[PDB]
């Protein structure tokens, strides 16, 4: 069978700006299943925000009441948020209630970034060993993806056809609020050229960088 | 409004060992057993493991066992494997319309020791031209944890360093690590030797370059 | 109206 959830709507938002997230459901009826919304702030714990029952009655965490509203159609639930502050920056998840009153199906999440920063595309730079290093049978090459906001970026190699020997590091947020990450790949030194493909959905920007072994 | 408290915050166990996590509820859970456990790995949604305090969800290994009733519950992992490195959460349900989560327990799985391979990447000419240089060091495939130091002309750096460690590998428990040093181009151009030193217990591995060679 | 068709 094909039961699924998918959240959408996550973006950079300045404090005070309202945002609605949407959770699209497949393979089951909202007339027969309650739904919840949850979040997880970066590096922090999962927390329940609220629920919508089959009759469309809603229930909220103490802190969420009045600021967050849940509604639904035949195939979606939404989360209307107001009075957003930096404390609301998190990954937001929708999940389906089961008759045991725990949550038996989860979407992948959508990222809400509450910030006075501006949507900013990454700058991509090649990572290669120093000129005059003694070469080997293999070489590790990479891309530094820096100065972007919000998360996420996607990084592929050779348009997703090179996956063996790829290491992509978790992003780090600088004190400025911007993110950076690197991705490296180890390839046979005789091998064809490697290109990292960086996409930033928030700015709809794509950068290719063909990394010369140096 | 009921509260779940989970202990311990963190625990380390060797492959094939046993982990035990505890959840206390402030009120009796619904029907004395509406208590669920979830696993979450970085960048992934939570995955429910147990529902109704003791029933394994579909596609959950038999090494996971939930026990307890009323207000006290336990999750035991009998024969921990590298794939079980994750954060675990408990969630109660109640007479009242509240779905609280425990604060989480991080599980670190100790695998076989592996020394890092260390690589250093000097900044690209176009990166130097931005007026801020980022030097990237990687420590690939290692266990247990390393410490990184940066030296510039033999002087230990105390600022401009950012580290990013991957989740534990789900087969062999190993980490990868990126460490970056960030300097102005003026600072970069006024020093010669850049050193990434990666220490694992009593062994250190350096990678160095001379700015003028690259 | 809480719960659902699956555990
Ligand atoms: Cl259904």
């Amino acid at each position: 069978g094909d039961q699924s959830l998918e959240e959408s709507g996550g973006r950079l938002v300045t404090p005070g700006t309202p945002l609605t997230l949407t959770c699209t459901v497949s393979g089951f009826s909202l007339n027969n299943n309650a739904m919840g919304w949850f979040r997880q702030a970066p590096g922090e714990g999962l927390e329940w925000i609220g629920a919508i029952y089959t009759d469309g009655s809603t229930y909220y965490a103490s802190w969420a009441k009045g600021r967050f509203t849940i509604s639904k159609t035949s195939t979606t639930i939404d989360l209307k948020m107001t009075s957003l502050t930096t404390e609301d920056t998190a990954t937001y998840f929708c999940a389906r209630h089961g008759y045991t009153y725990s949550f038996n199906l989860w979407g992948p999440g959508t990222l809400v970034t509450v910030s006075s920063g501006q949507p900013k595309a990454p700058s991509v730079f090649p990572l290669a060993p120093c000129c005059g290093d003694t070469p080997s049978s293999t070489v590790t090459l990479g891309c530094l993806v820096k100065g972007y906001l919000p998360e996420p970026v996607t990084v592929t190699w050779n348009s997703g056809t090179l996956t063996n020997g790829v290491r992509t590091f978790p992003s780090v947020r600088q004190s400025s609020g911007l993110y950076s990450l690197s991705s490296v790949v180890s390839v046979t030194s005789s091998s064809q050229p490697v290109t990292c493909n960086v996409a930033h959905p928030a700015t709809n920007t794509k950068v290719d960088k063909t990394v010369a072994p140096s | 409004d009921p509260v779940m408290t989970q202990t311990p915050p963190s625990v380390s166990a060797a492959v094939g060992g046993t982990v035990t996590i505890s959840c206390q509820s402030s009120q009796s859970v619904y029907n004395n057993d509406n208590l669920a456990w979830y696993q979450q790995k970085p960048g992934q949604p939570p995955k429910r493991l147990i529902y109704g305090a003791s029933t394994l969800d579909s596609g959950v290994p038999s090494r996971f066992k939930g026990s307890g009733s009323g207000t006290q519950f336990t999750l035991t992992i009998s024969g921990v494997e590298c794939d079980d490195a994750a954060t675990y959460y408990c969630q109660g349900a109640y007479n009242v319309d509240i779905y609280p989560f425990g604060g989480g327990t991080e599980v670190v799985v100790k695998g076989d020791p592996v020394a890092p391979t260390v690589l250093i990447f000097p900044p690209s000419a176009d990166l130097v031209a931005t007026g801020t240089v980022t030097i990237v060091c990687v420590a690939n495939k290692y266990f247990p944890d390393v410490t990184v130091t940066w030296e510039v002309d033999g002087t230990t750096q105390t600022t401009g360093i950012e580290n990013s460690k991957t989740p534990q590998n789900s087969a062999d428990c190993t980490y990868n690590l990126s460490s970056t040093l960030t300097l102005t181009s003026t600072q970069y151009n006024s020093h010669k030797e850049y050193t990434c030193k990666v220490t694992q217990g009593t062994t250190s591995v350096v990678q160095s370059f001379n700015r003028g060679d690259c | 109206g809480k719960g659902g068709t699956y555990p």
